[PDB]
Order: structure tokens, then C-alpha cells, then sequence
């Protein structure tokens, strides 16, 4: 990812199709807002 | 003949907050605890730590961030030009 | 079900609780431990 | 309170218990009546 400001980043070499990462795109271009969120261990999936 | 009686003096010194106390300026080589100076107040990482429930309630809980309160613990001694720093450490005589 | 956090400047734990009803029993399922890295998507992109 | 060493030993054995020793300490700061009580903390001059 390239810093262009201090919040944005440019991310490049996308890679698509990991675990159907493209599944989802093909049908559907991404939008021009989105929420990206990094993998952390602040990311909270159990208990369900 | 005129004389003061001994003082406990640097044994069993302890840090203190106030800085009323003058500093010490010794002409020897003393080994002194001296007094907190222009601590930078802390570095609060995580103020508060959770226990995790696992499947009863979260697994997620547990935090394994490092321990807040890192500062620079600028304790000055002495006043006057010192030399001969060594054997330093805050609970025995060194750290490796 | 992954629950990244944006807190706004907040310090401490993020308590994410869930209760199927809507006025809200909600039964504690998940802890956050502070803001998740986040990003806002500004641009549009065709799958690659 | 303890934890669990779970498969090697017992995974039973996690407690999620509270401090003990909770009492009305009543502190008396003097006799007689006493007015305009303020900025009070145990560590610090107050909390939230």
C-alpha cells in the first residue's frame, strides 16, 4: 500500500480469487466507499 | 568536642515526588536513590485488562498488549558535574 | 461473524453483546480491545 | 481464581471471580459538620 495523505493509502498489486475473494467482485464492481478492514486481533468473531 | 551524631543518611534512601528536597552533590563516590525529577508523565497502552469466558461468554477478553506507565524517569542524583556511573538497578545491585 | 471496532478516540474495552431482540436483551457475545484499524474506501474498482 | 492447562491437564478448571474483601469503610475526616465535600479519589484527585 503507498501513502498518498496521511489517512490514504493506495493500495496496490491487489490479488483477487483467494477463497472466492474475486467470487464476490465479479458480479458486483466494488463501490466507491467501502469499509476496509485490516486482519487484527482486535477483529472479535467468536461466541456466536 | 563539637561534634553531630551520626545520620542513617544514604542507606534505605527511597525516591521522593516533592522536589523541595536539595539534591544531594556528592564530593564521593555514594551510591544514592535520588529523587524522581521531570518524569514524562506515562504511556497508558491499555489501562485495563479482560478475562476471557471462552464459550460461555467470549473468548476474546484476554489482552496480551504491554504495560502502561513506560516513562523517562529523569531522577537527577546530584547537582554538579558527576562521573563514574555504575552498578545501577532498582531492586539489587545491577541489570545485565 | 467478525466485529472490528472503530472507536473514536477511546481507550478501554469494547463490549459487543448480542440480543436477538429488537428493544435490545442483548447477552454479552463479544470484547474489543480497542480501535480496529479501519479504512474508507474513495475510489471505484473493477474486479481484477 | 484459577486457569485451565486444558488437555494436558484439567480444561475445568478456569474461574472468573471478583476481588474479595468489599466493605463500607467509612472514613471520618474530622468531627463536627462538614460542608462542601469535593474532588475525592483513593489514587489521585478524582474519578469519573
Amino acid at each position: 500500500a503507498t501513502l498518498t495523505a496521511d489517512r490514504t493509502w493506495r493500495l496496490e498489486g491487489l490479488l483477487r480469487g483467494q477463497r472466492g475473494t474475486d467470487g464476490i467482485v465479479g458480479p458486483a464492481p466494488l463501490p466507491a466507499g467501502a469499509a476496509v478492514v485490516a486482519i487484527d486481533t482486535a477483529l472479535v468473531a467468536a461466541g456466536l | 568536642t563539637i561534634k553531630q551524631t551520626g545520620p542513617r543518611l544514604d542507606s534505605l534512601e527511597v525516591m521522593v515526588s516533592q522536589e523541595g528536597t536539595p539534591l544531594a552533590d556528592i564530593s564521593g563516590r555514594v551510591a544514592v536513590a535520588g529523587t524522581v525529577i521531570w518524569a514524562t508523565k506515562l504511556e497508558e497502552i491499555a489501562r485495563t485488562t479482560s478475562t476471557r469466558v471462552g464459550s460461555g461468554k467470549s473468548s476474546q477478553k484476554v489482552k496480551s498488549t504491554n504495560f502502561d506507565y513506560a516513562a523517562s524517569f529523569a531522577v537527577s542524583l546530584g547537582e554538579g558535574p558527576l562521573n563514574g556511573i555504575g552498578r545501577i538497578f532498582l531492586d539489587g545491585q545491577v541489570r545485565d | 461473524g467478525f466485529i472490528a471496532a472503530h472507536a473514536e478516540p477511546w481507550p478501554g474495552a469494547m463490549l459487543h453483546s448480542r440480543g436477538s431482540t429488537p428493544e435490545g436483551s442483548f447477552t454479552l457475545a463479544a470484547e474489543a480491545d480497542a480501535r480496529a484499524t479501519i479504512g474508507r474506501t474513495t475510489a471505484a474498482l473493477p474486479p481484477a
